[PDB]
RNA sequence: AUAAUGGUUUCUUAGACGUCGU
DNA sequence: ACGACGTCTAAGAAACCATTAT
């Protein structure tokens, strides 16, 4: 026949506030509870220096004078809410500059902006943010604004000015808010406050929100890869890995690199069973480190590609033998989208609905393969009409799609994974909208292996969380 | 200044394992499930402060610095602490060290294995250690199956002897400086055993090398016996190794343990190996004579494929309509032509684009062919070939699954049936096949469903036509056509889709294609997939079946009995 | 790079078969 | 056994355009 067995869906889960108040908006909740931090005053204030020509520092300035007083959402209505101000929804004061913390760097600018340098502008610039190495006390986050002449620089074949900038930035101790022409644009004010407020309270050491359903003794990790393409015959991979929570918290990473970078140069993203097992076990050891030397009773890994041989067992063989491992591979790419078909109504037959398919809903497909969506209809979150949903990518996908699990260990259901996976794509702070397509485990270590990848060194440390978001 | 590497600390315990000698601590027990020495200091420190948060662990450090407290990472909080938090309370004492470092997880590790397997077979003589736990005890018993002689304070008094009557191999259990209370308060004599305990070591070291992983030096006594023998002469022959897991962090009381060694003269390095685990699975690797029983209880066997059952049907009615077609045919007869000599995949395409046969063929171990005898001879001579015959397809969705040549023939023989015998064009881009609607042909009757499905607001819309900003491309509604392996069974992939005639000059129609395809939303696409259904397979939805022909009147055609209806689920319950 | 992620163009990787020579 | 290059499919990173939620 055609019937595709029996389909479940995950109710869309609930984020965590101030006093313990729940709420599945996340801008909705910031504004009516407050940040999860306020409860016990984590981040004192959010003070802030500038870096940039003086000729383009006053239009900085100006996105300031725009961060402390109310807008209203111009498109996409009927999910963002209004913004009240910095101290009204995170119940702490943003701090303006002083004369002191104006830093500038006039002679150093245009000239690469009429030039096309690389290496040396990031290096220049790095070495003039390093000034006020003594006193860092006198600021949280840096906002750093590389103009529109810079774009030439910006990019060519490989080499990237803001990876770089980070980069050379993580061993300072000191958070960086890029700002673009984008930015002061778009004719959508709200958008933009709600996008850049967030990112600058994560920034200073606050936590917005938390996942409602923190009460299970698990674990995730994450595995993604990236290409270096070294100006040669060659290609150098690079791969990372995290931890998190069933909260959702993890804010810290392992930046290992693979065996002797010798005489290795790696040609594809699969390590041995040695690698795997040393990067798994730094991994444990660094969430024993930061947990008081608890053990998780489950773990959860998840990659882009498929684990091997040596995989599977070098992950068997860096945790306990009573810890049970599930082991996930994510696929981007898929042949199924699906449709969404309404029951029966009241003197209505059945027939296609509206708005596409829920967001967690999930297929089984084979005894090891599942269809998750991630993506489509959630109800519950409109501000305009109260009963109609939302599907976020309507300005470019008129239909949602599903990804692909592949689930090479384990001996439980598909429930606890979609589950963990649908909470987990909820919590990326770097991100203003409703949530993701893929988990952060996922997301962050691309964005570390992507980082780590611009670096002639090994770099084998342990860095923090907001220095790359 | 002279620190071993990590990779110059293989060899030599590669070379010469029989001469040395282990002091374990508390972090190699860490990976067991038991906490170390700071996750009891912070608990303690944190009980103080009254599931709590760890994310305010500034706040209270610095609050313990603001009145004066040691120091953070010194070797005095846990005494300090203990005392602090628990007054005088003895049994309250006990009761809390008994719970925290109870047999709870004590579940083992690879680096516990490996090392209770290191004591089986006669490699690792003399284990030294702090803990007062089982983890080494439990992993020695279940590997081997016997007992570990274990000398701790409660009447050993054979310690000394047993490294003379060669008694291995021996783990001592030593109290240091802090086990239940301090070494002070001990009155009934306990404190000679601890001497005696610790004069053994000092011959088990004249003759040993020392290797110290997961310690920091915490413990006085232990330091006390360390030096006095290094002062022993010609102590640790074989050297003394202290593996850490990074140097930024190395203890600065083992550092200057180090220093002292090197300065009174020692093979002595700060060795970096990251985890017990991590060194001591990279030690297994390069390990001779290892007997078989023991490799299985050392690594982790292989483990069980994944099978997790997959449910029945449902009756909820937010129902899911997906876009795959079941394919039931599952055997089909194709053509072998044997050949006097083998070719290769690249001649045969070269010799197909030279003369267009009206036949399919793909190149495996054997050759294999849809079409005529005629169309092969023209493709073939009648001196290469031999005889020709055929060759069975059993059960396609496994050989498919398998082979990746059969993939590729079977989707275009099933393509080439069904676009057969119908105005349908018939594209290629990417290797993907398109259904793209001909120009001229746009206007009948067969396509004005698909017409009502891509008009606004009731009216009518079109299904071919021309790029706006361009005077030279054109445009139609296609759709790609798949086919898909999965779960042993056959599907047919189905996506509408838009078509420009240059295929090379589709970048300047992105714009267009976007707006065309803008507020297609969910009952759109479903009457667009509707319509393009009932279009390639004739009959309307609905309908259980349709047989499709390739190559009908030729000796080896091709019979296929694809479903009309798309796979769809229900809710549970 | 406030963000979301859809397209287009290239580039690889993995697996599976084949021929030759070694 | 095993080194070279062909073939096929499946899947993803890089880099550059585009528009903003019935
Ligand atoms: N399992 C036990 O018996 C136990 C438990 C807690 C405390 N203690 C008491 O602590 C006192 C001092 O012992 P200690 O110096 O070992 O305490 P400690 O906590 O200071 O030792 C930790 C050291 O091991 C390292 N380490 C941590 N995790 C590791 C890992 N996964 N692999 C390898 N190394 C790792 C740490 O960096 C540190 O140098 C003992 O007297 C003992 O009585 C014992």
């Amino acid at each position: 026949l055609s019937q595709l067995a029996a389909h479940s869906t995950i109710p869309e889960p609930l984020l965590l506030f101030k006093d313990n108040r729940t709420d599945t908006h996340p801008l909705r909740g910031l504004s009516q509870y407050g940040p999860y931090s306020a409860c016990f005053n984590l981040p004192g204030q959010v003070r802030l220096a500038y870096l940039a020509p003086t000729e383009h520092m006053r239009k900085l300035d100006a996105i300031v004078r725009e961060l402390q007083n109310p807008a209203t959402p111009k498109e996409a209505t009927n999910y963002y809410v209004e913004y009240g101000g910095f101290e009204k929804v995170f119940k702490v004061p943003l701090v303006m500059p002083q004369e002191h913390l104006r830093c500038l760097a006039l002679d150093e600018c245009h000239g690469v902006a009429a030039n096309g340098n690389g290496l040396a502008l990031a290096d220049k610039i790095v070495q003039s943010m390093s000034g006020l190495f003594r006193q860092k006390h006198a600021f949280d986050v840096l906002l750093v604004y590389l103009p529109a002449s810079w774009k030439k620089c910006f990019e060519y074949d490989g080499f990237d000015l803001h990876d770089r900038i980070k980069a050379k930035v993580a061993p300072l101790n000191l958070p960086i808010q890029i700002i673009n022409d984008t930015a002061l644009t778009r004719q959508c004010r709200a958008n933009v406050m709600w996008g850049v407020s967030v990112a600058l309270y994560a920034k200073a050491g606050g936590i917005p929100w938390k996942l409602a359903d923190w009460d299970k003794d698990e674990a995730y990790i994450g595995l993604s890869y990236a290409i270096k393409k070294n100006a040669e015959g060659q290609e150098y991979t690079t791969c990372c890995s995290q931890v998190f929570d069933p909260d959702g918290t993890g804010f810290e990473f392992v930046a290992y690199d693979t065996r002797e970078f010798i005489t290795d140069r790696k040609g594809n993203p699969y390590l041995s069973y040695q690698e795997m097992q040393s990067v798994l076990s730094k991994s444990l050891h660094l969430y024993q480190s930061s947990h008081n030397g608890r053990m998780p009773r489950k773990i959860f890994i998840h990659k882009t590609t498929h684990f091997t041989e040596d995989e599977i067992q070098g992950a068997f063989d860096s945790f306990s033998s009573s810890t049970e491992i599930e082991l996930v591979q994510i696929i981007q790419s898929t042949n199924w989208y699906g449709l969404k078909v309404d029951g029966k109504k009241g003197d209505k037959p059945v027939a296609p609905a509206s708005y596409p398919v829920d967001r967690g809903l999930y297929q089984p497909l084979t005894e090891s393969e599942c269809l998750l969506w991630t993506q489509g209809s959630v109800m519950g979150v409109n501000q305009q009409n109260p009963g109609q949903p939302v599907f976020k990518e309507a300005a470019l996908t008129p239909l949602p799609n599903p990804i692909m699990l592949r689930r090479f260990s384990g001996n439980g259901g598909w429930h606890a994974t979609c589950s963990s996976i649908l909470a987990l794509t909820k919590v990326d702070w770097n991100n203003n909208t409703l949530y993701k397509k893929l988990p952060v485990t996922l997301v962050y270590s691309q964005v570390f292996a992507d980082v780590v990848k611009q670096t002639p060194e090994i770099v084998n440390e342990i860095y923090d969380y907001r220095f790359f978001m | 200044m002279d620190v071993l590497t990590d990779n110059e600390f293989y060899q030599h315990y590669l070379q010469n394992s029989q001469h040395m000698m282990w002091f374990l601590g508390a972090g190699t027990s860490r990976s067991a499930g038991l906490p170390t020495a700071s996750d009891i200091i912070w608990d303690l420190k944190h009980r103080y402060y009254c599931i709590n948060n760890h994310a305010i662990k500034s706040k209270i450090q610095s609050y313990m610095d603001s009145k004066g407290f040691p120091l953070q990472w010194s070797p005095e909080e846990y005494s300090f602490y203990f005392e602090l938090v628990f007054r005088d309370d003895y049994e309250a004492q006990r009761k809390y060290l008994l719970e925290a470092l109870a047999s709870r997880k004590v579940s083992l590790n690879i680096g516990h294995r490996v090392l209770a397997a290191l004591l089986e077979m006669n490699q690792t003589k003399v284990v030294f250690t702090t803990n007062f736990d089982d983890v080494i005890e439990t992993a020695f018993s279940d590997i081997s199956g016997k007992h570990l002689s274990v000398y701790h304070l409660e009447g050993s008094y054979a310690a000394l002897s047993a490294l003379n009557t060669e008694a291995f191999p021996i783990y001592a259990k030593i109290h240091g400086d802090f086990r239940y209370q301090k070494i002070k308060n001990l009155t009934p004599d306990l404190q000679t055993n601890d001497r005696e305990i610790h004069k053994c070591f000092l011959a088990a070291a004249i003759r040993f090398g020392l290797v110290v992983s997961g310690y920091s030096g915490r413990d006085e006594n232990v330091m006390t016996m360390l030096r006095a023998a290094i002062d022993q002469n010609n102590a640790f022959p074989h050297g003394l190794y202290w593996t850490v897991p990074s140097i930024s962090k190395s203890e600065p009381a083992v550092q200057d343990l180090i220093t002292y060694a090197q300065g009174k003269g020692v093979r002595a390095y700060l060795v970096e190996t990251g985890t017990f685990d991590e060194m001591l699975s990279k030690i297994w690797r390069q390990v001779k004579d290892k007997p078989a029983a023991i490799d299985a209880k050392v690594r982790t066997a292989r483990v069980c494929p994944v099978s997790i059952p997959l449910p029945g049907p449902g009756k909820s009615f937010p129902a899911l309509r997906t876009n795959a077609l079941p394919v039931v045919t599952q055997s089909i007869r194709c053509g072998v032509v044997t050949l006097a000599s083998p070719i290769t995949f690249s001649e045969l395409k070269e010799r197909i684009s030279q003369k267009s046969p009206k036949a399919l063929l793909t190149y495996t171990e054997k050759v294999l062919f849809l079409g005529g005898e005629p169309e092969i001879r023209k493709i073939f001579s009648n001196d290469e070939i031999n005889s020709i015959g055929q060759y069975y397809i059993d059960e396609i969705a496994q050989s498919v699954a398998a082979s990746t040549f059969l993939k590729s023939f079977v989707e275009e023989a099933i393509l080439t049936a069904l676009l057969r015998e119908k105005p349908i064009l018939h594209r290629v881009r990417h290797r993907t096949h398109y259904a793209v609607i001909p120009n001229a042909s746009a206007k009948d009757d067969r396509f004005l469903d698909l017409r009502k499905a891509v008009g606004f607001k009731g009216d009518l819309g079109y299904i071919t036509g021309n790029v706006t900003n361009a005077k030279e491309l054109s445009w139609a509604e296609a759709v790609s056509i798949r086919l898909e392996e999965r779960g042993g069974k056959l599907w047919i992939m189905l996506k509408p889709e838009i078509w420009i005639k240059p295929l090379d000059r589709r970048e300047e129609a992105t714009d267009f294609i976007r707006s065309r395809r803008r507020y297609r939303f969910n009952q759109c696409s479903y009457q667009i997939l509707d319509a393009w259904i009932k279009i390639l397979f004739g009959s309307i939805g609905g309908g259980g079946t349709v047989n499709i022909s390739c190559f009908p009147d030729a000796e080896f055609k091709a019979e296929f009995e694809i479903g009309t209806r798309t796979a769809f689920s229900l809710g549970v319950g």
